[PDB]
C-alpha cells in the first residue's frame, strides 16, 4: 500500500494465521520481513514454530519493522529496511544487504 | 496545596508559586519585555522551531512535540501569553 492505508485479516488460531501469512508473503516475490507479536517467555515453541514456516529476509517479534523509537533506534542495530537486494527476482528470493566485496573483484597469485 | 485538592488545583498552584516566585527576582515576563524585536522573530522563528525539534530533545520530553507546538509556544512566551488549549 506504501500509504498510511492497511488492511486486517480474521485468523482462527495459530496454525490458520501462519499459513495465511506464508500464502501472503509469496505474493510479494522477495522474502524480505515479517512480524510476530506474542508473549515470549511462555512460548518458544510458538517463536520458532513461525520461524520454521516464515522465509522473509528477516524475522522480528514484538518489534516495529522501522527505525528510530526512543533515544538510539528501535531496534537499535539493524540494517535499514531499503539496502536488500538480491541477484534474482524469482521466488523465495531471501534479500541480502550489500556489501564492498559485491563491488570488488579478486586476485590470488600462487608461489 | 490544600489537603482537600484535585490535581489540576496543585498544579495551577504550583505554577503559580513559579510565577510571583520568579515575579519577586525583577524578570521580564514577555521576551518583548526582554527587548526583542519581534518582527524577525516571527520572521525567524520558523526555523528556530525545526531546529529547536532535534537539538538533542531527544530528549526524555515524555510527549512528542511537533513544529506546530513549538511555535504556539514561543509566540505565547514572546508576548507572555498563556500557552493552554
Amino acid at each position: 500500500k506504501l500509504s498510511p492505508t492497511l488492511g486486517l485479516f480474521r485468523a482462527d488460531n495459530f496454525e490458520d494465521a501462519v499459513a495465511q501469512a506464508v500464502t501472503m508473503v509469496e505474493i510479494g516475490g522477495i522474502g524480505h520481513t515479517s512480524g510476530l507479536y506474542t508473549n515470549q517467555d511462555v512460548n518458544a515453541d510458538r517463536i520458532r514454530y513461525f520461524g520454521d514456516k516464515l522465509k522473509t529476509a528477516r524475522i522480528l517479534v514484538n518489534i516495529p519493522t522501522t527505525h528510530g523509537g526512543i533515544g538510539d533506534l528501535y531496534n537499535f542495530n539493524v540494517a535499514p529496511s531499503l539496502t536488500l537486494g538480491c541477484g534474482s527476482w524469482g521466488g523465495n528470493s531471501i534479500s541480502e544487504n550489500v556489501g564492498p566485496k559485491h563491488l570488488i573483484n579478486k586476485k590470488t597469485v600462487a608461489k | 496545596s490544600q489537603p482537600g485538592d484535585r490535581t489540576a488545583q496543585k498544579i495551577e498552584r504550583l505554577l503559580t508559586w513559579l510565577d510571583e516566585l520568579k515575579v519577586n527576582l525583577d524578570i521580564p515576563k514577555s521576551i518583548q519585555a526582554a527587548g526583542v524585536a519581534e518582527a524577525d522573530f516571527l520572521a525567524k522563528v520558523d526555523e528556530l522551531a525545526v531546529e529547536a525539534f532535534d537539538d538533542q530533545c531527544t530528549g526524555a520530553n515524555p510527549r512528542y512535540p511537533l513544529i506546530a507546538e513549538l511555535k504556539e509556544v514561543l509566540l505565547a512566551s514572546y508576548y507572555g501569553k498563556p500557552f493552554v488549549e
